[PDB]
This record gives C-alpha cells, structure tokens and sequence, in this order.
C-alpha cells in the first residue's frame, strides 16, 4: 500500500507540474489578449480622430 | 505489530497529502479551462 500510495504522489506531482506550467502560459496569454484588445480599442478611436 | 501500526500511519499521512495535491490539481484544471475560453473569447474581441 505504501509503495503503491508513494508511486501515485510520483506521477501525480508529474502531472501538477505540467498543469501548473500550462496554468502559467494560459493566463498570461490572457493577460495580453485583453491588453491588446484595449489597446485595438485605442487605436480605433484615434483613427476616428483623424 | 508496531511497526506495521507506525507505517500504516505514515501510509495515511502520505494520503492526505495526495489528496490535497489532488484538490489543488481539480482546482488547476479548472483554472485551466476557465483561462483557455477567455483567451478565446478575448482574442475574438481582439479580432472584432
């Protein structure tokens, strides 16, 4: 039980560190959609001022 | 006796903390999903 318990926190903690880089990756790739997204909406608005 | 008492409680102890990695991990799956469709939705914004 033991062993079978320490094998499965093994490859539990593989599959956490996998999941934790893509948790990383994603919300910045989010953070700079909404960034450029604001920053589109800046860029339409001075257009419409010329 | 003792010693398969002793282990057996190391035994548990190695499970709560498999399955707090666990919860954490049900949290961050869901942190996963969440952020994939708002980055998909941001980015249709974006495209607009």
């Amino acid at each position: 039980e033991k062993d079978y318990l320490q094998k499965k926190y093994n490859e539990l903690q593989e599959e956490k560190s996998k999941l934790e880089a893509q948790i990383n990756l994603l919300t910045q790739s989010l953070r700079q959609t909404e960034t450029e997204a604001g920053r589109a909406e800046i860029d339409k608005r001075n257009i419409e001022d010329q | 006796q003792m010693a398969n008492e002793l282990m057996e409680r190391q035994n548990i102890q190695q499970i709560s903390d498999n399955k707090h990695i666990e919860e954490q991990l049900a949290e961050k799956k869901a942190d996963v999903e969440i952020l994939k469709n708002q980055v998909s939705a941001f980015a249709s914004d974006l495209s607009s």
